[PDB]
RNA sequence: UUGGCACCUCGAUGUCGGCUCAUCGCAUCCUGGGGCUGUAGUCGGUCCCAAGGGUUGGGCUGUUCGCCCAUUAAAGCGGUACGCGAGCUGGGUUCAGAACGUCGUGAGACAGUUCGGUCCCUAUCCGUCGUGGGCGUAGGAAAUUUGAGAGGAGCUGUCCUUAGUACGAGAGGACCGGGAUGGACAUACCUCUGGUGUACCAGUUGUCGUGCCAACGGCAUAGCUGGGUAGCUAUGUGUGGACGGGAUAAGUGCUGAAAGCAUCUAAGCAUGAAGCCCCCCUCAAGAUGAGAUUUCCCAACUUCGGUUAUAAGAUCCCUCAAAGAUGAUGAGGUUAAUAGGUUCGAGGUGGAAGCAUGGUGACAUGUGGAGCUGACGAAUACUAAUCGAUCGAAGACUUAAU
């Protein structure tokens, strides 16, 4: 629509770059918990990536202490300061669904 | 986004064949319903035909029938070969609204109102 | 589930008050002269003339 | 306390300058006019009258409701204004500042932030007891012949009837619905568009009408 | 965990190792708990040298769960599986250790013992 | 409640316990407002006024009961053919089989147990929930409205401060006041997290076809498997029960006599509840008591005290939807963007065919952000909404004052 684009073009990034599903990415998010600002990070594979406007969406999945956990962030949020991409992966898929119940071996993706 | 009263296996054949039954006789009769329906699946396989390319010729296979029409009798050129052909040399300059719908009336024994579909 | 009284025919009567019948949309043809139902095909001469 | 009429768009999300994800709805008011004003010696009561969207001229054979009509012209001209699809009432807004013929834009909508929006439901048609009222399904299986259908309407002939208010099978939606207490995000004067936070009700082109919260 | 049957891991350090919910603790009627709230639970499974026998009936608190959890920043964080903690009655847990990662909800439930033994947060 | 009586029903008024949906009484379980204490405080006892809203989930038995586990501000008691079988369950109790204990010479019986064992009906009338057509409202029409009168909603926990203050020898620990967040229950909505998505994309097994290779089609639950737009959706996302006004119940009263003192009362003034009437939300002039406002149309006649055809408007028919069982409602009908095509987009799938190159081959890379695409957003009369028809006003009589 032609009403809601021009309402919305005001809170849209250029500092992005640009991932496929099974990349390993190094998102920097703000935290402001305890008295005030601090960074930690958070280094995992790309396995959903919605699409959209200002409303995209991705997933990023790692595992911690033999237990996987997943993270969800909007792609325009103003909590994150940087997102680094560091391996490519060659997939066949644009949902990588079958990587939560596999593990170790299995579930390495190879290097474009 | 009808059904005509059918399961998606039957709605997919029938529309299938009163598409190849125009190409070959270029006026039939039918019902209302059928009518609307068939009119848009017929639109875009003259589209296919009007571009020429070998991936647009294998494209139309799936939908078209194996059909041979001997009035022609250079070959008794399939329903296929009609289009691409005879009716892709046609439509050249008309850029869409290809068939023309016509009413009849009731039709006696079943009520249904006759209609008429023909290719511009 | 079954009547418990019959139906007087007073009774039977007003009920059918609105089972008619329609009449329908004819108008002369411009050509054919006879009548014609609007929008469809005069079955005297063929001509619709859109 | 204000008023003006609008059309839906659509559903969105902005950010907050915490980040604070927000949703949003968009509100279009673009040609808002006073028509009438009624009074006390006059009409009773106190209240002005405004259209929202332009309708087209006034011709010969019109077969539909774009075109005005000779009874719709008359009273728009009075006002010199141009036949309007919709028109409605405020009796909250103040008469002593409005003019016949008076432009309503929505920059008038600044520091209040508190609203309430009324409008009609989607609608959905014939719909049964489970879903009209919200009511419980019985047992599917254990030799049951009870899932959908309704419950007893009544109690053995201690009374031999119904009573008036039963909740049974029937149309649902369509109905005038008001959300209090909502608040305004931003108003964009460029595009004559105004951010509602949450929800409203009706179709994504419905009318839609704000006024100032009454609590 | 979230309802009455559910059947959770215990991730602390002690010798209950499987818990059954038995009750969701807040108000009158409550159906489901997520990270940050205490439960009642009887445990199902223990090691033959731990502190808590098998059969007794104790209060714990989520810390994992797979459903996940929303933030004002419009992110989500799910885990893989459902654990929790079996606490003491002053929001004290029972054991010295703690395995596996923690949602920080926590922190805002004042329960700061169980961030500090935390591998991950 | 267990009985007494035998007045209605034996050409027939179907049981116990549930389930689903409720209603109503107050002899009040919780929340609100008050006396008196053998009432220090925190907590209680008992009694009065109050029916607005609330008043859990499991284990064991066919059950009601009853006991137990863990909670809650609280887990109140009664009526409606012990509410409810043309709404539904059949586990117990009254069918035909068989067995045990007991009784009988016997056929068989329980003052007792055990396993098994068909629940049927297309709604005529009233009643109830939705939705149309007539006539009326003293000319015929199009919009916006007042509200007589009805309906809906009413609940409550834990923290923080006042204040470790009032109280008490210490342990313990506040009272109308100010803030912050929950539970349950209503309601609107699809941006976000999920489900669905049988005319969307891709992978793959067997077999039969397009003459063969390549590429495709039919049938095997949609053959199966991995994703997924629109629409509809909760477990997902917003909001709500918020402040005040006016008269009262039980209470405390202020003046004041009958009765030189006393006394809330017999005249006269106050104060005082989640309850009463308003405030909040929805429907409402068939409200025959049929209301009000703005605007539109108003001529030709044998001079029936009437009539015709038109006018402003509304339909027939046709293209459609945000509406919809049908109808009704809404958008439009070429003096036109209503739908379908066509040309560009968003979203989905994830690298088409052909050809070239590298391998004995199964395959891989390049041409290449490839190809395909139902419902969503724009532009464009190419196709179909043709020509036409029908309905629809000339405004009664009385006073009173002009």
């Amino acid at each position: 629509h032609k009403l809601i684009e021009a309402v919305t073009k005001s809170q849209l990034r250029t500092d992005l770059p640009s991932f496929r599903p099974g990349d390993t990415l190094r998102v920097h998010v703000r935290i402001i918990e305890g008295t005030r600002e601090r960074i930690q990070v958070f280094e995992g594979v790309v396995i959903k990536r919605r699409g959209g406007g200002v409303s995209e969406t991705f997933t990023v999945r790692k595992i911690s202490s033999g237990v996987g956990v997943e993270r969800t962030f909007p792609l325009h949020t103003p909590k994150i300061e940087k997102i680094e991409v560091k391996r490519r992966g060659k997939v066949r898929r644009a949902k990588l669904y079958y990587l939560r119940s596999l593990r170790g071996k299995a579930a390495r993706i190879q290097e474009i | 986004y009808r059904k005509l009263g059918r399961t998606s296996d039957q709605r997919k054949a029938m529309l299938r064949d009163l598409a190849t039954s125009l190409i070959i006789s270029e006026r039939i009769e039918t019902t209302e319903a059928r009518a609307k329906e068939v009119r848009s699946v017929v639109e875009k396989l003259i589209t296919l035909g009007k571009k020429g390319d070998l991936a647009s010729r294998r494209n139309a296979a799936k939908t078209l029938r194996n059909v041979e029409i001997l009035n022609e009798d250079e070959t008794t050129q399939t329903a296929l070969q009609k289009l691409f052909g005879e009716i892709a040399e046609r439509y050249t300059e008309r850029q869409g609204g290809y068939t023309r719908i016509l009413k009849q009336g009731p039709r006696r024994g079943d009520g249904a109102e006759s209609v008429i579909i023909e290719l511009v | 589930a079954v009547p418990k009284r019959r139906t007087s025919k007073t009774r039977k009567n007003k009920r059918r008050t609105h089972f008619k019948i329609s009449v329908p949309g004819m108008t002369e043809c411009p050509n054919c002269g006879e009548y014609k139902l609007s929008h469809r095909v005069c079955k005297n001469c063929g001509s619709y003339n859109g | 306390t204000k008023g003006i009429l609008g059309r839906k768009i659509g559903m969105t999300q902005v950010f907050g300058e915490n980040g604070e994800l927000i949703p949003v709805t968009v509100v279009e008011a673009k040609e808002n006019v006073v028509l009438q004003k009624k009074t006390v010696e006059v009409d009773g009561y106190n209240a002005i009258q405004v259209g929202f969207e332009d309708k087209k001229a006034y011709k010969k054979d019109a077969k539909s409701n774009k075109y005005a009509n000779k009874p719709a012209e008359g009273h728009a001209k009075k006002a010199d204004a141009a036949p309007k699809r919709f028109i409605r009432e405020f009796r909250n807004v103040d008469v002593d500042a409005y003019e016949v013929g008076q432009e309503v834009s929505v920059d008038t909508f600044v520091a209040g932030d508190v609203i309430d929006v009324t409008g009609v439901s989607k609608g959905k048609g014939f719909q049964g007891a489970i879903k009209r009222h919200g009511q419980s399904r019985g047992p599917m299986s254990h030799g049951s012949h009870f899932h959908r259908a309704p419950g007893s309407v009544g109690m053995a002939s201690d009374a031999s009837r119904v009573f008036k208010g039963q909740k049974m099978p029937g149309r649902m939606g369509g109905n005038t619905v008001t959300v209090q207490n909502l608040e305004v995000v931003q108003v964009d004067t460029e595009n004559k568009v105004i951010l509602v936070k949450g929800n409203v009700p009706g179709p994504k082109k419905g009318l839609v009408e704000i006024r100032t919260s009454i609590k | 965990m979230i309802q009455q049957e559910t059947r959770l891991k215990v991730a602390d350090n002690s010798g209950a190792r499987e818990v059954l919910t038995i009750k969701v603790l807040g108000g009158s009627g409550r159906k489901t708990a997520n990270i940050g709230d205490v439960i009642v639970c009887t445990v199902k499974n223990a090691t033959p040298g731990g502190v808590v026998k098998k059969g007794d009936v104790v209060k714990a608190v989520i810390v994992r769960t797979k459903s996940g959890v929303r933030r004002n920043d419009g992110s989500y964080i799910k885990f893989d599986e459902n654990a929790c903690v079996i606490i003491r009655d002053d929001k004290g847990p029972r054991g010295t250790r703690i395995f596996g990662p923690v949602a920080r909800e926590l922190r805002e439930g004042n329960f700061m013992k169980i961030v500090s033994l935390a591998p991950e947060v």
